[PDB]
């Protein structure tokens, strides 16, 4: 059974009604025992299929690693994890597709997180909205796996505002220093809506950021920010000859 | 003969910086800086230094000195630079 | 009756019996009022016009008609003024009519119309319908032709226009442009002009490109133009940057002796619209490398933490022409440079002999050999003239000619249907970008929504930038269901759900 499994992940399709059916039987059979009408179907096969799966996906995550860079391994990850998804639905009971997809990734992604953060910096720095959308998807399943990729979004936020706010024109620093940190809420609030689920997790790291750049105090010296941003609605609220509708200014 | 004068070249500049590598140096911030790269024998790999600055960026003692000696501020963020650890 | 009821009643019943007069000889009348509407507006009588406005504003239900057929008006004259243009200044013709279109315009609804904000609307509502002339089955081209009218006047030129007049010119042109939806592939396409302005030095001074970036981020946003701002700030240190690269390779504690002179244009790469996407492998000539490696080691010094990628393409130089008694000197391209200092290399030449030198691409190389021999700089020995594995020829001994300086080949103007249809791709990817961004905005600003609700949603937010159509926010829908990031109910696909 396995075997034809086994098959089935290499690439050949075996018969989907026969295996199925061999595998409902296992769980069938239990159909009147009132108390753990599953347990000969979790110990004669899902407990083999699981030690199986386990020793196979992490054979395969060592296959990938050989060649492929990070940038498509998670690709290959996802094509593995979204099959497995689709084989287990049509190959077994109901009641083990959260486990064999959960075993799974504790395998390929699981296994591999220090693979994986360590080049999570590459991928958040270059800005990569396609590997770091396949690399949320993998580290979300993982319980320990998000806290680095939001510290290393912020670290980037921190360092994308610093450099946005910088060497500003001492005539309209006002002006400028309001759309700069806008500038890059803005994009920084892209990239958590389309590459990222809109997470509150990773929504405060922007905010945790932000809130640095903004508040960078010079050495020796006091946070300019509620100074300058005091004179930038000065700047606007005054009567302004240079256009500025109302509509506009709102 | 066709001698070649006045290049008017065009280059696109993007930022590469590498986790745990010195921005000067272009190599890992734990080894020895550049400067002290060569003379190792000489070296006794203890006062290259990683400096942190209030914007949580490492560099090396001696890079980061060189720097401060001719730009007062930080290449990878254009910012005052400060020290915050050692 | 005014006058009457001043001099015979109390005045706190003024209002009311001018009230009553017109809700029974304006307001009853009001369908041979709706009816004249039509011919009064579409003959321009001002008096009658007037006569007619003043009624029908006292009138509740009278001037949402006349604004109706004023709107109907100036779109028709907008359609009968700027699509019988010609093919040869389109442009500025372009803007030109809508300019006096709306000048005519506005001082007939400031005149004869007392400049009611409504009318005003409805002249906003059909100059944006007139501008936004979609030829069926075909894409707009008006972003293309401003995109086109920026470059004519920014660009450097023998018209002979002053700084003021390309100040006051622009500032009219500011009016055309806020009518003007699809602004992304307008500043897609000014962005490349622009880029093209500041490397090849056309621009005719840079004060004038920043008061056009100034009035484009007065006219839509810092978000609109900073990429426009980065390009100018880029290309204006650069000077500095120059200068100090010629003061760090004078003060180096070895005396180097490189023979060039350097004017070089390091650009941010997240800014400007080039790329390194052609994967041409063009490496440098013999004379190049020790220079370019000084300043990839003055820029590893000086500003630390970035690598920078040499545009080879958009390089130019100048080489002497010392073979044939020194003719002139010629302004060519890298690519052209590297092929004919591998002629000076060997007098005969081969398309092996500059493919294993230069290292390009076939199909740079075999264009940088047609351009050659279009401005007649080599002799073409080899007797076929198309591409050939021959490629033998040394030089074209009469190429005397009396200019003391050669473009030998050109990229200036360009415009190929291959970089607008890279353009507007790039157009429609950011497009479906940022719809997407405002489909998972919005609908965790409401976790309920229906279909006609979020298309209404979504086109009234994206109107800023563009009109997004229906098929693009269906695109972007299936990209993020496939990608997992989004789940609408299994009972129907009206319903949405969070995730
Ligand atoms: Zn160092
Ligand atoms: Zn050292
Ligand atoms: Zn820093």
């Amino acid at each position: 059974l396995l075997r034809e499994i086994k098959n089935d992940r290499g690439g050949e399709d075996p018969n989907q009604k026969v295996i199925h059916g061999v595998i409902n039987s296992f769980v069938h059979v239990e159909q009147y025992k009132k108390k753990f009408p599953l347990k000969f179907y979790q110990e004669i096969f899902e407990s083999p299929f699981l030690t199986e799966t386990g020793e196979y996906y992490k054979q395969e995550a060592s296959n990938l690693l050989q060649e492929s860079n990070c940038s498509q391994y998670m690709e290959k990850v996802l094509g593995r994890l979204k099959d497995e998804e689709i084989r287990c639905r049509k190959y077994l009971h109901p009641s083990s597709y959260t486990k064999v997809i959960h075993e799974c990734q504790q395998r390929m992604v699981a296994d591999h997180l220090q693979f994986l953060h360590a080049e999570c910096h590459n991928i958040i720095r270059q800005e990569k909205k396609n590997d770091m959308a396949n690399m949320y998807v993998l580290l979300r399943a993982v319980s320990t796996g998000l806290p680095h990729m939001i510290q290393e979004l912020q670290n980037h936020i921190h360092d994308e505002g610093l450099r946005a706010t910088s060497n500003l024109t001492q005539e309209n620093m006002p002006t400028l220093f309001v759309e700069s940190v806008l500038e890059v809420h803005g994009k920084f609030v892209q990239l958590i809506n389309t590459v990222l689920n809109g997470d509150q997790h990773f929504m405060s790291a922007l905010d945790k950021a932000l809130t640095s750049v903004v508040n960078y105090r010079e050495p020796k010296s006091v946070c300019k920010a509620p100074e300058l941003l005091a004179k930038y609605c000065d700047n606007l609220l005054k009567k302004s000859a240079k256009g500025m509708t109302e509509n506009e200014v709102e | 003969r066709f001698e070649v004068k006045k290049w008017n070249a065009v280059a696109l500049w993007a930022w590469d910086i590498v986790v745990d590598n010195c921005a000067i140096c272009r190599n890992h911030i734990m080894d020895l800086c550049i400067e002290c790269q060569a003379n190792q024998a000489s070296a006794t790999s203890e006062e290259c230094t990683v400096a942190w600055g209030v914007c949580n960026h490492a560099f090396h003692f001696h890079c980061i000195s060189r720097w401060l000696k001719t730009r007062q501020v930080c290449p990878l963020d254009n910012r005052e630079w400060e020290f915050q650890k050692y | 009756e005014e006058i009457r009821c001043r001099k015979y009643l109390h005045p706190s019943s003024y209002t009311k019996v001018i009230h009553e007069c017109q809700q029974r000889m304006v307001a009853d009348h009001l369908q041979f009022l709706h009816a004249e509407c039509h011919n009064i507006i579409r003959q321009e009588k001002k008096n009658d016009m007037a006569n007619m406005y003043v009624l029908l504003r006292a009138v509740s239900t009278g001037l949402p008609h006349m604004i109706q057929e004023l709107q109907n008006h100036i779109h028709d004259e907008g359609l009968r003024a700027t699509s019988n243009l010609t093919q040869e200044n389109m442009p500025t013709l372009f803007v030109e009519s809508v300019l006096e279109v709306h000048g005519k315009f506005v001082q007939l609804i400031n005149t004869v119309l007392n400049g009611d904000q409504h009318f005003m609307s409805a002249l906003d509502k059909a100059l944006t319908s007139v501008v936004n002339y979609r030829e069926p089955k075909s894409v707009c081209k008006a972003p293309e032709l401003l995109a086109k009218y920026c470059d004519n006047l920014l660009k450097k030129s023998a018209k002979g226009m002053t700084e003021n007049e390309v100040e006051d010119r622009l500032t009219s042109f500011i009016t055309v442009f806020k009518y003007i939806d699809d602004k992304d592939v307008f500043q897609k396409f000014y962005a490349r002009m622009l880029a093209k302005r500041l490397i090849h030095g056309l621009s005719m001074s840079m004060d004038s490109e920043e008061a056009m970036i100034n009035k484009l981020k007065q006219a839509c946003g810092y978000e609109f133009t900073s990429k426009l701002h980065r390009m100018y700030t880029d290309m204006s240190v650069s000077a500095d940057l120059n200068n100090k690269f010629n003061n760090f390779i004078k003060n180096q504690d070895t005396v180097i002796d490189l023979g060039i002179s350097f004017q070089i244009y390091v650009l941010q790469a997240g800014a400007w619209p080039l790329t390194q996407a052609p994967s041409s492998t063009f490496a440098i000539p013999q004379e190049l490398e020790k220079s370019v490696q000084m300043f990839e080691l003055f820029y590893s010094q000086h500003f630390s933490g970035r690598k920078l990628t040499w545009l080879h393409y958009l390089c130019t130089g100048e080489v002497k022409m010392n073979y044939l008694g020194k003719p002139y000197v010629a302004m060519v391209t890298t690519y052209q440079m590297a092929v004919l200092l591998a002629f000076n290399n060997s007098e005969t030449v081969s398309y092996k002999e500059l493919q294993d030198s230069t290292q390009m691409n076939e199909k740079e190389l075999t264009k940088t050999i047609k351009s050659l021999l279009d401005v007649k700089m080599i002799n073409h020995d080899s007797e076929k003239e198309d591409i050939d594995a021959e490629s033998s020829f040394s030089l074209n001994m009469n190429f005397s000619s009396k200019r003391t300086k050669f473009k030998i080949t050109t990229s200036m103007q360009k415009d190929t249907p291959q970089e607008m249809e890279q353009t507007r791709s790039a157009v429609d990817e950011d497009r479906k970008m940022y719809l997407q961004a405002a489909i998972v905005r919005i609908m965790k600003a409401r976790k309920v929504l229906r279909h006609n609700a979020l298309i209404q949603e979504v086109i009234s937010q994206s109107r800023a930038r563009f009109n997004p159509s229906i098929s693009m926010i269906k695109k972007c829908i299936e990209v993020l269901i496939d990608k997992q990031y989004i789940e609408r109910s299994q009972a129907s696909a009206d319903e949405y759900s969070y995730v």
